[PDB]
DNA sequence: GAAGCCACATCCTCTG
DNA sequence: CAGAGGATGTGGCTTC
Protein backbone atom coordinates (compact mmCIF):
# COMPACT_ATOMS: atom_id res chain seq x y z
CA UNK A 1 0.00 0.00 0.00
CA UNK A 2 0.85 3.67 -0.67
CA UNK A 3 -0.94 5.11 1.58
CA UNK A 4 -3.04 4.27 5.45
CA UNK A 5 -6.62 3.25 5.55
CA UNK A 6 -7.31 5.99 7.78
CA UNK A 7 -5.89 9.04 5.93
CA UNK A 8 -7.82 11.89 7.89
CA UNK A 9 -7.57 10.13 11.31
CA UNK A 10 -3.57 10.21 11.19
CA UNK A 11 -3.42 13.78 10.06
CA UNK A 12 -6.18 14.79 12.96
CA UNK A 13 -4.68 12.31 15.43
CA UNK A 14 -0.77 11.97 14.93
CA UNK A 15 0.91 14.55 17.13
CA UNK A 16 3.86 14.88 14.18
CA UNK A 17 1.06 16.08 11.93
CA UNK A 18 -0.82 19.01 14.30
CA UNK A 19 2.58 20.30 15.11
CA UNK A 20 2.84 20.99 11.54
CA UNK A 21 -0.62 21.84 10.72
CA UNK A 22 0.20 25.51 12.32
CA UNK A 23 2.53 27.97 10.44
CA UNK A 24 6.24 27.61 12.02
CA UNK A 25 9.53 28.89 10.89
CA UNK A 26 11.29 26.84 8.17
CA UNK A 27 14.65 27.77 6.47
CA UNK A 28 16.62 26.59 3.58
CA UNK A 29 18.65 23.55 4.33
CA UNK A 30 20.73 23.18 0.85
CA UNK A 31 24.53 24.09 0.37
CA UNK A 32 24.82 24.67 4.25
CA UNK A 33 29.11 24.97 4.32
CA UNK A 34 28.53 27.41 0.83
CA UNK A 35 28.75 30.99 1.27
CA UNK A 36 25.64 33.64 1.67
CA UNK A 37 25.72 34.98 -1.92
CA UNK A 38 25.62 31.17 -3.77
CA UNK A 39 23.05 29.80 -1.29
CA UNK A 40 20.69 32.50 -2.81
CA UNK A 41 21.41 32.19 -6.66
CA UNK A 42 20.99 28.02 -5.86
CA UNK A 43 17.62 28.01 -3.84
CA UNK A 44 16.23 31.14 -6.33
CA UNK A 45 17.20 28.48 -9.59
CA UNK A 46 16.22 25.41 -7.95
CA UNK A 47 12.61 27.03 -6.89
CA UNK A 48 12.05 27.99 -10.97
CA UNK A 49 12.86 24.33 -11.45
CA UNK A 50 10.47 23.02 -9.19
CA UNK A 51 12.40 21.50 -6.22
CA UNK A 52 14.11 22.66 -3.10
CA UNK A 53 15.08 21.46 0.74
CA UNK A 54 13.46 23.21 3.51
CA UNK A 55 13.26 21.88 7.05
CA UNK A 56 11.03 23.40 10.12
CA UNK A 57 13.84 25.03 12.92
CA UNK A 58 10.86 24.66 16.00
CA UNK A 59 11.16 20.79 15.70
CA UNK A 60 13.84 19.84 13.44
CA UNK A 61 11.79 17.61 10.58
CA UNK A 62 13.73 18.63 7.17
CA UNK A 63 11.90 17.74 3.58
CA UNK A 64 12.97 17.99 0.38
CA UNK A 65 9.99 19.45 -2.10
CA UNK A 66 8.55 18.55 -5.70
CA UNK A 67 6.43 21.94 -6.67
CA UNK A 68 4.33 19.88 -9.56
CA UNK A 69 1.86 17.09 -9.69
CA UNK A 70 7.53 25.56 -13.90
CA UNK A 71 4.51 25.80 -12.55
CA UNK A 72 2.30 28.79 -11.48
CA UNK A 73 -0.41 28.34 -8.42
CA UNK A 74 2.98 25.81 -6.58
CA UNK A 75 5.78 28.58 -6.65
CA UNK A 76 4.88 32.22 -6.95
CA UNK A 77 7.35 35.00 -6.70
CA UNK A 78 4.77 37.98 -7.40
CA UNK A 79 2.52 37.41 -4.30
CA UNK A 80 5.25 39.59 -2.41
CA UNK A 81 8.75 41.14 -2.97
CA UNK A 82 11.80 39.63 -1.56
CA UNK A 83 10.09 36.35 -1.63
CA UNK A 84 8.06 32.83 -2.48
CA UNK A 85 5.12 30.87 -2.15
CA UNK A 86 3.63 14.71 -1.60
CA UNK A 87 2.58 11.25 0.82
CA UNK A 88 4.14 12.05 4.47
CA UNK A 89 4.05 8.98 6.44
CA UNK A 90 1.14 7.42 4.14
CA UNK A 91 -0.71 10.75 4.34
CA UNK A 92 -1.41 13.00 0.95
CA UNK A 93 -0.51 16.46 2.25
CA UNK A 94 0.78 19.69 0.42
CA UNK A 95 7.30 30.80 1.61
CA UNK A 96 11.21 31.90 2.17
CA UNK A 97 12.85 35.08 2.02
CA UNK A 98 15.15 35.71 -1.17
CA UNK A 99 18.21 37.44 1.01
CA UNK A 100 17.59 36.08 4.21
CA UNK A 101 17.15 32.40 3.02
CA UNK A 102 14.37 31.66 5.64
CA UNK A 103 10.50 32.41 6.48
CA UNK A 104 7.25 30.41 7.45
CA UNK A 105 5.02 27.51 6.21
CA UNK A 106 3.03 24.54 7.21
CA UNK A 107 1.25 20.74 6.23
CA UNK A 108 -2.12 20.78 5.11
CA UNK A 109 -4.53 17.77 4.73
CA UNK A 110 -4.91 16.78 1.10
CA UNK A 111 -8.50 16.05 0.32
CA UNK A 112 -8.66 15.45 -3.15
CA UNK A 113 -5.46 12.98 -3.56
CA UNK A 114 -6.38 11.17 -0.38
CA UNK A 115 -9.45 9.84 -2.58
CA UNK A 116 -7.92 9.30 -5.56
CA UNK A 117 -4.75 7.05 -3.88
CA UNK A 118 -7.21 5.27 -1.12
CA UNK A 119 -9.86 4.45 -4.35
CA UNK A 120 -6.42 2.29 -5.43
CA UNK A 121 -7.24 -0.62 -3.40
CA UNK B 1 40.39 30.85 24.36
CA UNK B 2 41.51 27.83 25.63
CA UNK B 3 44.94 28.23 24.58
CA UNK B 4 45.60 30.63 27.60
CA UNK B 5 45.11 27.44 30.21
CA UNK B 6 45.76 24.21 28.38
CA UNK B 7 49.45 24.05 26.23
CA UNK B 8 49.04 24.01 22.41
CA UNK B 9 51.82 23.55 19.48
CA UNK B 10 52.01 26.94 17.85
CA UNK B 11 51.88 28.06 21.07
CA UNK B 12 54.61 26.37 22.72
CA UNK B 13 56.47 26.15 19.11
CA UNK B 14 56.69 30.22 19.46
CA UNK B 15 58.01 30.20 23.19
CA UNK B 16 61.46 28.83 21.14
CA UNK B 17 61.31 30.92 17.79
CA UNK B 18 61.62 34.14 19.71
CA UNK B 19 63.55 32.61 22.87
CA UNK B 20 66.95 33.31 21.25
CA UNK B 21 68.74 30.20 23.21
CA UNK B 22 66.41 27.52 21.77
CA UNK B 23 67.74 28.98 18.63
CA UNK B 24 70.23 25.39 18.57
CA UNK B 25 66.40 23.42 17.66
CA UNK B 26 64.66 26.24 15.40
CA UNK B 27 64.89 29.45 14.21
CA UNK B 28 63.11 32.11 12.19
CA UNK B 29 63.55 32.33 8.00
CA UNK B 30 63.45 35.65 6.82
CA UNK B 31 61.09 38.54 7.06
CA UNK B 32 57.86 36.95 6.07
CA UNK B 33 56.01 33.89 8.56
CA UNK B 34 58.50 30.87 8.46
CA UNK B 35 60.68 28.63 10.75
CA UNK B 36 63.50 26.09 10.23
CA UNK B 37 63.85 22.81 12.32
CA UNK B 38 67.32 22.18 13.19
CA UNK B 39 67.14 18.69 15.44
CA UNK B 40 63.69 17.39 14.18
CA UNK B 41 63.66 14.42 17.17
CA UNK B 42 64.82 16.79 19.96
CA UNK B 43 62.44 19.53 18.84
CA UNK B 44 59.59 16.41 19.68
CA UNK B 45 61.55 15.36 22.58
CA UNK B 46 60.71 18.65 24.37
CA UNK B 47 57.17 18.42 23.21
CA UNK B 48 56.95 15.03 24.86
CA UNK B 49 58.57 16.21 27.80
CA UNK B 50 56.05 19.13 28.23
CA UNK B 51 52.67 16.64 26.73
CA UNK B 52 54.35 14.22 29.54
CA UNK B 53 54.57 11.63 25.91
CA UNK B 54 57.83 9.92 26.29
CA UNK B 55 56.88 8.05 22.97
CA UNK B 56 56.73 11.27 20.99
CA UNK B 57 59.29 11.57 17.98
CA UNK B 58 58.72 13.76 14.70
CA UNK B 59 56.33 11.84 12.69
CA UNK B 60 53.94 12.09 15.88
CA UNK B 61 53.93 15.49 16.54
CA UNK B 62 54.66 16.32 12.49
CA UNK B 63 51.10 14.80 11.87
CA UNK B 64 49.28 17.20 14.63
CA UNK B 65 50.53 20.45 12.62
CA UNK B 66 49.64 19.06 8.66
CA UNK B 67 45.67 19.35 10.34
CA UNK B 68 46.40 22.81 11.07
CA UNK B 69 46.38 23.28 6.89
CA UNK B 70 42.89 23.07 6.56
CA UNK B 71 42.00 24.99 9.34
CA UNK B 72 44.25 27.89 8.47
CA UNK B 73 46.40 28.06 11.14
CA UNK B 74 49.86 27.29 9.49
CA UNK B 75 51.29 26.07 5.83
CA UNK B 76 54.17 23.94 4.57
CA UNK B 77 57.17 25.83 2.28
CA UNK B 78 57.02 22.97 -0.67
CA UNK B 79 60.01 20.74 -1.02
CA UNK B 80 62.09 22.51 2.54
CA UNK B 81 63.09 19.88 4.38
CA UNK B 82 60.93 20.43 7.80
CA UNK B 83 59.79 24.15 6.77
CA UNK B 84 56.31 25.41 7.53
CA UNK B 85 54.84 28.95 7.88
CA UNK B 86 51.83 30.92 10.16
CA UNK B 87 48.76 32.26 8.98
CA UNK B 88 48.67 35.07 11.41
CA UNK B 89 46.22 36.78 9.20
CA UNK B 90 43.31 33.61 9.91
CA UNK B 91 45.28 32.85 14.12
CA UNK B 92 42.96 36.28 14.78
CA UNK B 93 39.75 34.97 12.90
CA UNK B 94 40.18 31.62 14.77
CA UNK B 95 40.51 33.98 17.65
CA UNK B 96 38.33 36.70 17.01
CA UNK B 97 35.13 36.76 14.77
CA UNK B 98 34.74 39.05 11.90
CA UNK C 1 21.02 -7.82 8.63
CA UNK C 2 18.56 -6.45 11.03
CA UNK C 3 15.20 -4.05 10.18
CA UNK C 4 13.13 -1.25 12.44
CA UNK C 5 9.62 0.17 12.22
CA UNK C 6 9.80 3.77 10.03
CA UNK C 7 6.62 6.80 10.38
CA UNK C 8 5.58 5.28 7.03
CA UNK C 9 4.54 1.50 7.30
CA UNK C 10 5.47 1.28 3.54
CA UNK C 11 8.92 1.46 4.11
CA UNK C 12 11.63 -0.27 6.67
CA UNK C 13 15.61 0.63 7.16
CA UNK C 14 18.74 -0.46 9.50
CA UNK C 15 19.19 -0.46 13.17
CA UNK C 16 21.12 2.58 12.92
CA UNK C 17 23.08 2.69 16.84
CA UNK C 18 22.22 4.66 19.75
CA UNK C 19 25.32 7.15 19.98
CA UNK C 20 28.31 6.91 17.72
CA UNK C 21 31.11 9.09 16.90
CA UNK C 22 31.19 12.83 14.56
CA UNK C 23 32.20 11.49 10.79
CA UNK C 24 32.90 7.76 11.29
CA UNK C 25 32.33 4.41 9.26
CA UNK C 26 28.77 3.17 10.77
CA UNK C 27 29.04 -0.23 12.33
CA UNK C 28 26.46 -1.51 9.94
CA UNK C 29 26.09 -0.01 6.16
CA UNK C 30 22.33 1.70 5.63
CA UNK C 31 19.56 -0.58 3.97
CA UNK C 32 16.34 1.30 3.20
CA UNK C 33 13.67 -1.34 2.33
CA UNK C 34 10.49 -0.67 -0.30
CA UNK C 35 7.82 -3.09 0.46
CA UNK C 36 5.35 -1.26 -2.11
CA UNK C 37 7.10 -1.62 -5.77
CA UNK C 38 9.38 1.22 -6.32
CA UNK C 39 11.30 1.33 -9.62
CA UNK C 40 14.71 -0.42 -9.20
CA UNK C 41 16.44 2.94 -10.13
CA UNK C 42 14.67 5.78 -7.79
CA UNK C 43 17.12 7.80 -6.10
CA UNK C 44 16.93 8.06 -1.87
CA UNK C 45 18.43 11.01 -0.46
CA UNK C 46 18.39 11.86 3.88
CA UNK C 47 18.15 14.64 6.12
CA UNK C 48 19.19 15.24 9.59
CA UNK C 49 16.41 17.25 11.29
CA UNK C 50 16.85 18.11 14.89
CA UNK C 51 15.68 21.34 16.61
CA UNK C 52 19.70 21.83 17.17
CA UNK C 53 21.57 22.58 13.66
CA UNK C 54 18.30 21.63 11.86
CA UNK C 55 20.14 19.93 9.17
CA UNK C 56 23.64 18.63 9.78
CA UNK C 57 26.14 17.98 7.35
CA UNK C 58 26.00 14.18 5.92
CA UNK C 59 28.68 12.18 3.30
CA UNK C 60 27.33 9.28 0.87
CA UNK C 61 23.91 11.24 1.77
CA UNK C 62 22.15 10.09 -1.39
CA UNK C 63 21.82 6.33 -2.55
CA UNK C 64 20.24 4.42 -5.54
CA UNK C 65 16.65 1.98 -5.39
CA UNK C 66 18.07 -1.67 -6.48
CA UNK C 67 16.14 -4.73 -6.12
CA UNK C 68 13.57 -2.82 -3.88
CA UNK C 69 16.41 -2.28 -1.43
CA UNK C 70 18.49 1.19 -1.28
CA UNK C 71 21.54 0.65 0.06
CA UNK C 72 23.75 3.91 1.43
CA UNK C 73 27.67 2.67 0.92
CA UNK C 74 28.99 4.53 3.52
CA UNK C 75 26.55 7.55 4.84
CA UNK C 76 28.38 9.34 7.80
CA UNK C 77 27.08 11.84 10.18
CA UNK C 78 28.90 15.19 10.62
CA UNK C 79 27.35 17.55 12.07
CA UNK C 80 26.42 17.12 15.77
CA UNK C 81 23.12 16.58 17.07
CA UNK C 82 23.93 17.79 20.59
CA UNK C 83 23.97 16.78 24.72
CA UNK C 84 20.84 13.89 25.15
CA UNK C 85 19.57 15.10 21.68
CA UNK C 86 19.23 13.09 18.44
CA UNK C 87 18.27 13.58 14.76
CA UNK C 88 14.41 12.99 13.27
CA UNK C 89 16.19 12.53 9.99
CA UNK C 90 13.89 12.76 7.05
CA UNK C 91 13.87 9.90 4.09
CA UNK C 92 13.40 11.07 0.32
CA UNK C 93 12.34 8.73 -2.30
CA UNK C 94 11.93 10.76 -5.60
CA UNK C 95 8.93 9.35 -7.67
CA UNK C 96 6.02 11.33 -9.08
CA UNK C 97 5.32 12.49 -6.40
CA UNK C 98 7.99 11.16 -4.04
CA UNK C 99 7.12 10.07 -0.42
CA UNK C 100 9.09 10.09 3.28
CA UNK C 101 9.26 8.56 6.19
CA UNK C 102 10.42 10.39 9.40
CA UNK C 103 12.32 8.88 11.78
CA UNK C 104 12.66 9.79 15.62
CA UNK C 105 15.11 9.37 17.89
CA UNK C 106 17.38 7.59 15.46
CA UNK C 107 21.05 8.39 16.49
CA UNK C 108 22.83 10.69 19.20
CA UNK C 109 25.90 12.24 17.38
CA UNK C 110 28.48 13.78 19.46
CA UNK C 111 32.61 14.18 18.72
CA UNK C 112 32.96 10.56 20.99
CA UNK C 113 31.38 7.25 20.00
CA UNK C 114 30.64 5.81 23.35
CA UNK C 115 34.10 4.96 25.47
CA UNK C 116 34.00 3.57 28.88
CA UNK C 117 34.36 6.80 31.61
C1' DG D 1 29.78 14.34 36.54
C1' DA D 2 28.65 12.07 32.33
C1' DA D 3 28.34 13.92 28.40
C1' DG D 4 30.11 17.18 24.72
C1' DC D 5 33.65 19.32 23.43
C1' DC D 6 38.54 19.88 22.49
C1' DA D 7 43.47 19.59 20.27
C1' DC D 8 46.70 16.12 19.61
C1' DA D 9 48.26 10.77 20.02
C1' DT D 10 49.11 6.92 17.74
C1' DC D 11 48.80 4.48 13.52
C1' DC D 12 49.52 2.59 9.28
C1' DT D 13 48.81 4.18 4.07
C1' DC D 14 50.26 5.56 -0.15
C1' DT D 15 52.80 8.39 -3.75
C1' DG D 16 55.70 11.92 -5.61
C1' DC E 1 61.56 9.14 3.02
C1' DA E 2 59.12 13.05 3.68
C1' DG E 3 54.73 14.79 3.33
C1' DA E 4 49.26 14.83 3.14
C1' DG E 5 45.87 12.27 5.31
C1' DG E 6 42.01 8.77 6.64
C1' DA E 7 40.86 6.22 10.97
C1' DT E 8 40.38 5.89 15.97
C1' DG E 9 41.68 5.85 20.70
C1' DT E 10 43.15 9.73 24.65
C1' DG E 11 43.25 13.09 28.06
C1' DG E 12 42.50 17.62 29.65
C1' DC E 13 38.88 20.81 29.76
C1' DT E 14 33.91 23.47 29.65
C1' DT E 15 28.64 22.34 30.11
C1' DC E 16 25.01 20.95 31.38
MG1 LIG F 1 43.74 3.75 6.90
Amino acid sequence: PRVVPDQRSKFENEEFFRKLSRECEIKYTGFRDRPHEERQARFQNACRDGRSEIAFVATGTNLSLQFFPPSREYVDLEREAGKVYMILNGVCVIWIDLQRLDGMGCLEFDEERAQQEDALA
Amino acid sequence: MPGSGQIQLWQFLLELLSDSSNSSCITWEGTNGEFKMTDPDEVARRWGERKSKPNMNYDKLSRALRYYYDKNIMTKVHGKRYAYKFDFHGIAQALQPH
Amino acid sequence: AELVRTDSPNFLCSVLPSHWRCNKTLPVAFKVVALGEVPDGTVVTVMAGNDENYSAELRNASAVMKNQVARFNDLRFVGRSGRGKSFTLTITVFTNPPQVATYHRAIKVTVDGPREP
